[PDB]
RNA sequence: AAACUUUCAACAACGGAUCUCUUGGUUCUGGCAUCGAUGAAGAACGCAGCGAAAUGCGAUAAGUAAUGUGAAUUGCAGAAUUCCGUGAAUCAUCGAAUCUUUGAACGCACAUUGCGCCCGCCGGUAUUCCGGCGGGCAUGCCUGUUCGAGCGUCAU
RNA sequence: GUGAGCCCGGGUCGAACGGCCUCUAGUGCAGAUCUUGGUGGUAGUAGCAAAUACUUCAAUGAGAACUUGAAGGACCGAAGUGGGGAAAGGUUCCAUGUGAACAGCGGUUGGACAUGGGUUAGUCGAUCCUAAGCCAUAGGGAAGUUCCGUUUCAAAGGGGCAC
RNA sequence: GAGACCGAUAGCGCACAAGUAGAGUGAUCGAAAGAUGAAAAGCACUUUGAAAAGAGGGUUAAAUAGCACGUGAAAUUGUUG
RNA sequence: GGGCGAGGCUCCUUCUGAGUUCCCUGGAACGGGACGCCACAGAGGGUGAGAGCCCCGUAUAGUUGGAAGCCAAGCCUGUGU
């Protein structure tokens, strides 16, 4: 008891995950008093309760972020934590379209005189 | 390495009545303090004519 | 195992007990050749000590 | 002679890698040969050893002793075999560490993953032999 | 002194919790080279430097 | 703990005069009166009006500070500014 | 006549990377040839005569063909650098030969 | 002190008349919570806390 | 009496602890750290002390974020999850 | 004659040379381009059943998720693993997360865990009181929005 | 063997090493008040002599001048060898236990060593005020790190009323 | 990835919980320190001591390897001749 | 002017030859002797002493599975505002 697997958590929604988090936190709070009052094999249980709380928090955060990404899928401005990280310099880099933009005179020259494929007889 | 034996702050204690005039590591509170430095004859010092 | 551990803890103190340290916290390195005692000359004017 | 530029013949780097290998690498490092019967049954020469395998000791002062693997001390690069023990001073029993390259596996502790390992080793050996033949 | 700031008292708390000999089970670990606390502090020997 | 100062809690925080409310919402008086009618903000009467405002008279109008705070979020304010 | 009166030891360049740099250049040339195939790896260059009285006996390759050379050969100046011909608008043809 | 009394009420249904706090020399906080006279602290320590 | 007797009067503090670098180098009257130069925006460093530079240089601490950048570069700063991975 | 001093030898001391070893330096060569307000480098304080440090991590704290592997970890204690498996491990990889107080450090300050302001939510008898929680409030500059000022130039 | 040296026997020991011809060098020590480390004679020597001073019984303990209780004798002598604080220290405080090391003699004792415990505020301080003084802002200097500036050559904001 | 490099007083200051311990108000200064054994098999049990330990008896191929630990030079010391 | 595109390349992944045969010394063969085998692998390391064949690896063609790009033989089509 106290070991909650991620597989069962990935199918729950927010309310039962919150309820499970509440019960796990209550058991850990009682078990700390049990630790300071007596010694036993319940230290394994407190370790599993800590890791189960971590798993539940991870799953709740992941589902909330997935829902938010779905909500912000078709919007121009995203929250800064939902924006891709990359590096600061990569984010300041010119976009691919803007870097590939050429002048129209250049475009006419490239349309009518591109680099050709050729060979020279020996 | 070109910096070997020269990463120390050390000065000679001068002509006197007690010790040889090799430069000695300044400071205190450690075994290195007051010990000889920079010489090819010194422990933890620069070798004669370092290889290039 | 407790007896073995206590013996190892006592055997860990032999070098510092030979060096006569007051416990493991005593790591003071004293000046065996102080500069004020091993440099300079006593002139005819002011002296560094009486 | 090694040819590939990613291969190093440095003794220092080899010993550093060997004695600082993590646990999954140490599992591959403590491999043991199979017995002749198991080799002809599975077309497999060697496998990483594990707890529950039955081995025969073929080197050292405990040669020809047989038993089950009771522990794989990967931290000490050693395995423990049941009844291959010695007596302490106090009259208690302490296991004797045996390197897995000094034993031969006579019975495999079989599960689905071990069968997958044996099957893919056999398939690779047959494919290589067919390609080179 | 009795008058002290919170930051100073926090640093003194950390020093008090650090002031201990090593657990005896450390010496029984495989390949252990730690024999004692080489950074052990005492109030008479070495100053905290605050 | 630290000694409180006079006039920083109680009715002085509970009530606002109409002048304070209009300046707080940054509205003109016709827009404010229109919005109070439409949102049901009603005049109120403190027990001691001097504790709210020392220049208050019998004709001074008071409102709840929380009601004015609620009016801060009404979408009609941006409609007013857009029409202007 | 030894010029070692400055701190010369800070600016000594040895050349232990000479075979490595040859290998790097050969790898770059092979990559360039593979990218350019079946075109030649280089551009066609004209024949020019070296300046000064010491070297005007000898001819060598120049930078690129002149505009009047391209016009007399019937190659338009926009087509020429796309078919492996180097073009030099600065050089002029002072003589017929 | 307000956070401590709210947490005690939320966790153990404990009502306190006053709370005194100190920070121990090790760096942790210690709280003396005096309970209301109608409630028995020995009973709470026996059942809810298991301190016998 | 410029030695031992004078040394008994040493009970003040020229420097306290600096909030930026943690050393006992914050001059209590000038409010300037002698080591890191706080509260100036730049951290104090000089080319006449290679040792002092190497005591505080990048890599001598924790590299809480910078140590993970080479792995993300090696995988190309990719985003997302492996195909078919369990999750939301 | 002994003792003492000195010399020679054997054994025993003292001390750590010599020899052998080397998960370390040093030098050369080849490849690569990737820090930070989306809060870096650095600092502080914490986190393990039993750790002070080193190492790892951040109140999800010697770690969580995911992928892979496929039976450990180990100094002790305690549990394992349905072994024909949503699965051990101080395992590897690593694309999802968490990431205390700080620091260019950003409400104002900081030798103070000092003092604020704005907007929400919750609880305690509560339209006023008390408490808790969440989101915000630095500077320079650019584009734009909106509210303005001046007989500065005009129209009417 | 003239020699620098080379070779062998015996003892110890435990994992590598040598001859010959060439190649190569960080290649040969008694000195440098040489460097680092280690060790002598001096020598069981100089000394352990300021602050008036100790004694008896019992207990504890392997062991008691310097542990404890009692019994005596003294000293500080209220500008104290007393009772409390500021700076500074940081757990030295309290209880229990203790081999070595330390307490220039001893030690059962200890500020030592080991494991634990201990610091409770609306009223005491900090927190607030300003002093001498220091630092932002406007603005002006300076290649610049930055310097001056603190009321200025600043559009630097408060209140009230309104059908 | 390598070397006609160095082999723990060398080689980076650092082969080790090293930019650590320690010193300085501060800027800064800045060490020493690697090797039991193949495997802890790290000495059961008896005996003498208050204890540390000693002696028997053991482990080991070897304790002439006893967590002062490979080898174990010299200065210098003890005993025996 | 557009759209396909066989095929190729780059990166991680599954897999690869042959003695633990007999005698002697030894605490332990990885030493000595004999008889074999592999080798596009006799680099390096580990294993109780110098191991190609005990173990990891090492050589060479390939061979499983996946992702993102690039190059590219050719092939469909609009036609001149
Ligand atoms: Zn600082």
């Amino acid at each position: 008891n106290g070991k909650v697997k991620a597989g069962q958590l990935w199918s729950k929604n927010k309310e039962e995950l919150t309820k499970i988090l509440g019960e796990l936190k209550t058991e850990l709070s009682q078990l700390r008093i049990q630790k300071i009052s007596s010694s036993g094999a319940k230290l394994n249980k407190i370790h599993d309760l800590r890791k189960s709380i971590a798993r539940v928090l991870t799953v709740i955060n992941a589902k909330q972020r997935a829902q938010l990404r779905l909500f912000y899928k078709n919007k121009k401005y995203l929250p800064l934590d939902l924006r891709p990280k990359l590096t600061r310099a990569l984010r300041r880099r010119l976009s691919k379209e803007d870097a590939s933009r050429v002048l129209e005179k250049t475009k006419k020259r490239l349309t009518h005189f591109p680099q050709r494929k050729y060979a020279v007889k020996a | 390495s070109e910096k070997a034996g020269h990463q120390t702050s050390a000065e000679s204690w001068g002509t006197g009545r007690a010790v040889a005039r090799i430069p000695r590591v300044s400071g205190g509170g450690t075994h290195r303090a007051g010990q000889g430095a920079f010489g090819n004859m010194c422990r933890s010092g620069r070798m004669f004519a370092p290889t290039k | 195992l407790r007896s073995k551990a206590e013996r190892q803890a006592k055997l860990a103190q032999r070098k510092m007990n030979r060096m006569a340290r007051q416990g493991e916290a005593d790591r003071h390195i004293h000046a065996s050749m102080p500069k004020h005692l091993f440099s300079g000359k006593r002139t005819i004017g002011k002296t560094d000590r009486r | 002679m090694k040819v590939r530029p990613t291969v190093s013949s440095s003794r220092r780097k080899a010993r550093k890698a060997h004695f600082s290998a993590p646990s999954s690498v140490r599992r591959v490092i403590m491999s043991a040969p199979l017995s002749k019967e198991l080799r002809e049954k599975y077309n497999v020469r060697s496998i990483p050893i594990r707890k529950g395998d039955e081995v025969q000791i073929v080197r050292g002062a405990h040669k020809d002793k047989e038993g089950k693997v009771t522990s794989v001390y990967r931290l000490k690069y050693v395995i423990h075999v049941e009844r291959v023990t010695r007596e302490k001073a106090t009259g208690q029993t302490v296991p004797i560490g045996i390197h897995p390259s000094n034993v031969v596996i006579t019975k495999l502790h079989l599960d689905k993953d071990r069968e997958n390992i044996l099957a893919r080793i056999k398939a690779g050996r047959e494919q290589v032999a067919k390609a080179k033949g | 002194p009795s008058h002290k700031t919170f930051r100073i008292k926090q640093k003194l708390a950390k020093a008090q919790k650090q002031n201990r000999p090593i657990p005896q089970w450390i010496r029984l670990r495989t390949g252990n080279t730690i024999r004692y606390n080489a950074k052990r502090r005492h109030w008479r020997k070495t100053r905290l430097g605050l | 703990g630290k000694a409180k100062k006079k006039g920083k809690s109680g009715a002085a925080r509970n009530y606002m005069t109409r002048t304070q409310a209009v300046k707080k919402l940054q509205l003109s008086l016709p827009d404010f009166r229109k919005l109070c009618i439409w949102k049901g903000i009603y005049p109120r009467e403190p027990r001691d009006r001097r504790k709210v405002n020392k220049s208050a008279t019998a004709s001074t109008t008071f409102y709840y500070t929380k009601d004015i705070q609620y009016l801060l979020h009404e979408p009609l304010l941006q409609k007013f500014r857009e029409q202007k | 006549n030894n010029h070692f009166r400055k701190h010369w030891q800070r600016r000594v360049r040895c050349h232990f990377d000479q075979p490595g740099k040859k290998v790097t250049r050969r790898l770059a040339r092979r990559a360039k040839a593979a990218a350019l195939a079946p075109r030649p790896v280089d551009k066609l260059r004209p024949i020019v005569r070296c300046p000064t009285v010491k070297y005007n006996r000898r001819t060598r390759l120049g930078r690129g063909f002149t505009l009047e050379e391209l016009k007399a050969a019937g190659i338009p100046r926009l087509l020429a650098p796309t078919i492996g011909i180097a073009v030099d608008h600065r050089r002029k043809n002072l003589s017929e030969e | 002190k307000a956070q401590i009394k709210q947490a005690l009420k939320k966790l153990y249904d404990i009502d306190t008349v006053k709370i005194n706090t100190l920070i121990r020399p090790d760096g942790t906080k210690k709280a003396f919570a005096r309970l209301t006279p109608d409630v028995d602290a020995l009973d709470i320590a026996a059942t809810k806390l298991g301190l016998v | 009496t410029k030695g031992t007797s004078s040394f008994g009067k040493r009970h003040n503090k020229t420097h306290g602890l600096c909030r930026r670098c943690g050393r006992r180098s914050l001059h209590n009257q000038k409010k300037v750290c002698a080591s890191c130069g706080y509260p100036a925006a730049k951290t104090r460093k000089y080319n006449w002390s290679e040792k002092a530079k190497r005591r505080k240089v990048t890599g001598t601490g924790r590299m809480r974020y910078l140590s993970t950048v080479p792995r993300r570069f090696k995988n190309g700063f990719r985003t997302g999850v492996p195909k078919g991975a369990r999750g939301p």
